[PDB]
């Protein structure tokens, strides 16, 4: 049998974060010897959902011109974002590289000023959390204006270390239980797990926060994160990543986006001018698609998805777990069928179904007729 | 399947020294004793002013498992001029790669940086020390006049090393030419001959080296890993090397001819940032004398039991066709984030069935991430994808994950028992373990029951106790057995009559069972007489009579002088059954 247990209707002044965008939220399925039991999930895109955006920027020397064009981004993005949100917060972080040989020069001179002596570059660093999430865009402009460009030796940069920190450092970044945006801005490729071995870093990234005075202090000790490690911690801490990378590295980051769920790629201009419109285009792209995930499923039991998206386009297979072209406030529906076989222990299996990027989840509780 | 995981030799080093980061065997040509070569690249030495120069330890397989460091170099930093150091040995990671062939011992320090001769720099050209028999020379082919990242300044030469069978070193330098990477090969005789302690950039006449290419090839890390093997059929070992950051991090593997360093074949990874080429190995796995290519990608993501991507790692197995091509299949790891494929060690023929074997590690797998090593056997059809043995790491995480399996070396019979053994390093706890290969016994059992249809009135044999004649039949069982092995192998065979109220008994014992301590030399049969009980003693003449034999392990008395007990071949059936029937 199939018996729904919880089903608060979807939402439609002032509203906190207790909005319901998915229904039902808890049901129990009794499963016979291979009998499909099907139920329907309804999703409605909230009209006005708050936004957290953390701006993580490459501050190596090739980004010198960009750093100048971001001195006002906090107020500019905030004003543009008000045409989307009533509750927006902004943050800023910077990264360069692991601060060890061979990725940086280790002469006392170049350790002080890694650039060509003439420039006013500050020392290389792994990750700096300049400004935690705040609604005061005035503070963003002030603090970004005080940041100094840096430099290092090899072309691909160390952003993956900083990405891991931003996702797993939680309250030190300031994340609320809202839609979380991490903007990754760079003009080069990336290092990842395995690259550390050249500098004698042969211990995998441990996926913990290691900030001291808003500085990552463990880049000399933990390797770069892998793609898979970033996937885990980005998903687990519910962060949607926007890759703002220059044209020549569009091929690289577009493939990266295909491996990172709820990620987007936009083309960054020379001195990073279209960053606002790029971000807006990304949010609309991220916000117009919902992707359902289910937790770990028991062995011998199978799950299938069917989508009923807008314009009655019905997708099957892996296309059934996602819908696109979702306007603000629109409703879509998914029917999910579960079919059993044997019957494991306890008879009390409970997995979650969740839309990627959101905290709301549907608890599907299973009972097996033995 | 035959590795002794019961009495392994356990070696440990100075705490924090990363003892076990690299392993190999020491087999001197003065074929006296054999030793384990273990790198401890973060080990403090007695060099004046040198913090953590690192060292390579020689461990005694003898009896006392005490390791003694090999003094390759006791000096501190040379000066180019007054107060102007020429080189910088602190944290140079000496012992990060250790490689041995007969009396030759080649170890390197990939993080060795030097000043250059035209400016005051700190450029990691990397250096190696080559200890032949008596002499001990330095080898730094990347310490040149082509300096800076534009040239060989950040080459880190010696990041990977290996020997060819014609006394060439193959050296890998991942940093040369803006991290294009570079492969360098010099004759061992020329490295020792042209050595001069007052020359900082030595020219070698018979040198093979890859040249600088276009900028699109920057950031490739050619030389991250190396291995040797013939791949165009000329008897000369060719150069295979992982290029893990090439093709926009899809990773590649280059193969270069061992004569003129020309490109032979390329492999290309299928997934972004999987680190295709983190390790490479070359060994003939299907017994056709064409070396086969093993390419590890420990970050490769597959599909889990659900729909989410999961890091499990992947090894590609490429079988060398004589047609020049490769027939390639792919083998995935088993545990998430275990880094299956971080290290690939050809084992030789671990069980000696005529097909070589291989180990593939997942240094962060198993319970509590203590490290796992998988043993895969070869056969005519390629690699048997089901691992025949799982070696588990035994040491809990002290400060760091133990990284059991991060380095490993095989293909050497250190106990001269006829079977090659395996060294596994666990640098995260300053440990290295030697696993002994047990000899493999193949047993051929027989069981005959004739006549098979049993006439209750054909009472031929006399029951030796009473005088009553009985209905009797023969139960004949055979046994045959065949490394360096004990002549007399003691087998314990037990027989059981009837499936269930045992209706059939042995003549000389009136019991359903027998048991016998028989001895085989690497045929042997033994005949018996069993009888039916009287028709009045039992009902049910319809259920058949199953004759169940069961031979058992050679137990204590089969052990070697070292206490190393052999093993029955993994194919061995546990028992054999026969049947007899009664008439109507
Ligand atoms: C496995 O994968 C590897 C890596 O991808 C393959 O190896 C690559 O092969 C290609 C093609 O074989 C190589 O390109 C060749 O490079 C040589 C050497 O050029 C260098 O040296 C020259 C002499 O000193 C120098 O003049 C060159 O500079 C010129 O070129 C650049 C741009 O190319 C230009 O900007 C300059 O202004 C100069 O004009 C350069 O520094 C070069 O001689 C070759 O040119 C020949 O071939 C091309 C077409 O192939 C032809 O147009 C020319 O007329 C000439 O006949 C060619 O450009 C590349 O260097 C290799 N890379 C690596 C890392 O090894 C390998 O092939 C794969 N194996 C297999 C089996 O497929
Ligand atoms: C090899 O010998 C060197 C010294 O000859 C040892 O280095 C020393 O190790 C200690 C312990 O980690 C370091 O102390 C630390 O100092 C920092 C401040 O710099 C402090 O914040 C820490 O809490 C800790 O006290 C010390 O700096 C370091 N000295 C060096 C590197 O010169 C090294 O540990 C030895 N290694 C082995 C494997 O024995
Ligand atoms: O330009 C330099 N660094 C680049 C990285 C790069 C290097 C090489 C090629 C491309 C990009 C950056 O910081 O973005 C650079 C190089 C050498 C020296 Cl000494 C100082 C500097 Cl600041
Ligand atoms: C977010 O929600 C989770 C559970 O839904 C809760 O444990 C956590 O404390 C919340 N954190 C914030 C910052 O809202
Ligand atoms: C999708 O299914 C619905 C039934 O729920 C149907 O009304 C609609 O026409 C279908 N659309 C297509 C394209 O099949
Ligand atoms: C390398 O040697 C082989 C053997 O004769 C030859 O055929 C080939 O052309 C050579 N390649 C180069 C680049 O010299
Ligand atoms: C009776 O039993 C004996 C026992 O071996 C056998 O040799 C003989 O052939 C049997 N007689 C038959 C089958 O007629
Ligand atoms: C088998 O015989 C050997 C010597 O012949 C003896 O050492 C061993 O103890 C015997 N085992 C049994 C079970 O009789
Ligand atoms: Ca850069
Ligand atoms: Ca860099
Ligand atoms: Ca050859
Ligand atoms: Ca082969
Ligand atoms: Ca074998
Ligand atoms: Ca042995």
């Amino acid at each position: 049998s199939k018996d729904i247990k919880k089903n608060k209707n979807v939402t439609n002044k002032l509203k906190p974060e207790d909005i319901t965008q998915i229904q039902p939220q808890q049901l129990v399925l009794r499963l016979r010897s291979g009998e499909p039991q099907t139920f329907t999930l309804k999703f409605k895109r909230a009209e006005d959902y708050p936004i957290d955006l953390y701006y993580l920027m490459d501050l190596s020397y090739s980004m010198k011109d960009d750093l100048e064009n971001v001195k006002s981004l906090g107020t500019d993005l905030m004003n543009e974002m008000r045409r989307i949100t009533s509750d927006f917060r902004i943050g800023f972080g910077s990264f360069v590289e692991k601060t060890v040989m061979p990725y940086i020069s280790t002469t006392p001179a170049k350790l002080r000023n890694p650039c060509t002596s003439e420039q006013n570059c500050t020392s290389p660093f792994s990750y700096k959390n300049v400004l935690s999430l705040t609604n005061k865009g005035e503070v963003f402009n002030e603090l970004v204006g005080k940041q100094r460009i840096s430099g290092n030796l090899d072309s691909p940069e160390g952003g993956f270390d900083a990405i891991m920190q931003v996702a797993v450092c939680g309250s030190l970044i300031g994340w609320r239980n809202v839609t979380r945006l991490l903007v990754f801005s760079t003009d080069a490729g990336f290092h990842f797990a395995g690259d550390g071995k050249l500098g004698g870093i042969v211990l995998p990234n441990d996926g913990q926060c290691h900030l001291e005075n808003n500085m990552y202090t463990m880049s000399h000790y933990y390797d770069y994160p892998s793609i898979a490690h970033l996937v885990q911690k980005l998903s687990e801490n519910n962060i949607q990543t926007i890759f703002a990378v220059t044209e020549e590295f569009q091929p690289v980051y577009k493939e990266l986006k295909n491996l990172i769920p709820k990620s987007a790629v936009g083309t960054l201009s020379a001195n990073s001018s279209n960053v606002i419109q790029l971000i807006i285009d990304a949010y609309n792209s991220l916000s117009s698609e919902v992707i359902l995930e289910n937790g770990k499923l028991s062995e011998g039991v199978t799950i299938s998805y069917k989508s009923y998206c807008k314009n009655g386009v019905n997708g099957t297979g892996e296309n059934g777990r996602k819908c696109s072209n979702i306007s603000i406030g629109d409703e879509v529906q998914f029917e999910i069928s579960i079919t059993s076989n044997k019957c494991p222990k306890k008879d009390s299996d409970s997995f979650k179904i969740r839309p990627l990027g959101f905290t709301e989840e549907v608890e599907v509780i299973l009972q097996y007729i033995c | 399947f035959n590795l002794d995981v019961d009495s392994p030799a356990e070696y440990s080093g100075p705490e924090g020294s990363y003892f076990g980061f690299a392993v190999d065997f020491f087999v001197p040509s003065a074929s006296s004793r054999m030793f384990l070569l273990v790198g401890a690249p973060k080990a403090n030495t007695t060099q004046p002013g040198i913090v953590e120069g690192g060292q390579v330890l020689k461990c005694d397989w003898s009896s006392t498992r005490r390791c003694q460091p090999i003094e390759f170099d006791a000096t501190g930093n040379r000066d180019y001029a007054k107060d102007d150091p020429l080189e910088f040995k602190s944290h140079q990671w000496f012992g990060a790669s250790v490689r041995s062939k007969q009396d030759k011992i080649l170890a390197c320090a990939p993080l060795y940086h030097w000043r250059t001769e035209m400016k005051q720099e700190r450029e990691p050209v990397g250096t190696c020390f080559l200890q032949d028999g008596t002499k001990t020379v330095e080898y730094a082919p990347c310490r040149s006049q082509d300096i800076d990242a534009d040239g060989q300044g950040f080459c880190q030469g010696g990041f990977s090393i290996d020997f060819t069978k014609a006394d060439r070193v193959l050296l890998g330098g991942p940093g040369s030419f803006y991290w294009q990477g570079q492969l360098i090969s010099d004759q061992v005789a020329e490295i020792v001959s042209k050595y001069d302690p007052n020359v900082y950039s030595i020219k070698y006449n018979n040198q093979l080296a890859t040249r600088t290419a276009q900028a699109i090839f920057d950031d490739s890390y050619l030389g991250y890993s190396v291995a040797v093997g013939d791949f165009n059929g000329d008897g000369i070992d060719d150069f295979v090397s992982g290029v893990p950051r090439a093709a926009r991090t899809l990773g590649m593997v280059y193969i270069y001819d061992g004569k003129n360093m020309s490109s032979l074949y390329n492999f290309t990874g299928e997934q972004m940032a999987a680190y295709f080429g983190f390790s490479v190995a070359a060994t003939d796995i299907n017994g056709d004398d064409y070396a086969d290519v093993f390419i590890g990608a420990p970050l490769f993501m597959d599909r889990g039991s659900d729909g989410k991507l999961q890091e499990v790692g992947q090894v590609s197995v490429s079988l060398q066709r004589a047609s020049g091509d490769f027939q390639t299949t792919k083998l995935n790891g088993f545990e998430v984030f275990a880094r299956f494929g971080s290290a690939i060690a050809p084992l030789g023929d671990l069980d000696q069935d005529g097909f070589n074997d291989i180990a593939i590690a997942a240094p962060y797998g198993g319970e509590d991430k203590k490290g796992i090593v998988y043993i895969f056997n070869g056969r005519s059809t390629g690699l048997n994808a089901v691992p025949s043995q799982i070696l588990e790491g035994q040491w809990a995480a002290r400060s760091m994950p133990p990284s059991f399996g991060y380095s490993m070396k095989g293909a050497t019979d250190i106990d001269k028992n006829g079977y090659p053994d395996l060294i596994v390093g666990a640098f995260g706890v300053d440990r290295a373990i030697l696993y002994r290969a047990r000899p493999v016994i193949t047993v051929n059992a027989g069981l005959e029951v004739y006549p098979s249809i049993l006439n209750q009135d054909n009472k031929t044999c006399s029951l030796p106790g009473t005088a009553l004649k009985v209905s009797c039949f023969n139960v004949r069982f055979c046994l045959k057995a065949d490394g360096v092995l004990p002549r007399k192998l003691n087998f314990q065979v037990e027989l059981l009559l009837d499936k269930l109220i045992r209706r059939a008994l042995f003549l000389y014992s009136r019991s359903p069972s027998h048991s016998k301590n028989m001895t085989i030399s690497r045929m042997q049969c033994e005949e018996l007489i069993a009888y039916l009980r009287d028709e009045s003693e039992f009902r049910d003449k319809l259920t058949p009579i199953t004759i169940f034999m069961e031979y058992r392990l050679d137990y204590r008395t089969a052990a070697d002088t070292t206490g190393l007990q052999p093993i029955l071949n993994q194919f061995t059936p546990a028992n054999i059954s026969r049947q007899a029937h009664i008439l109507l």
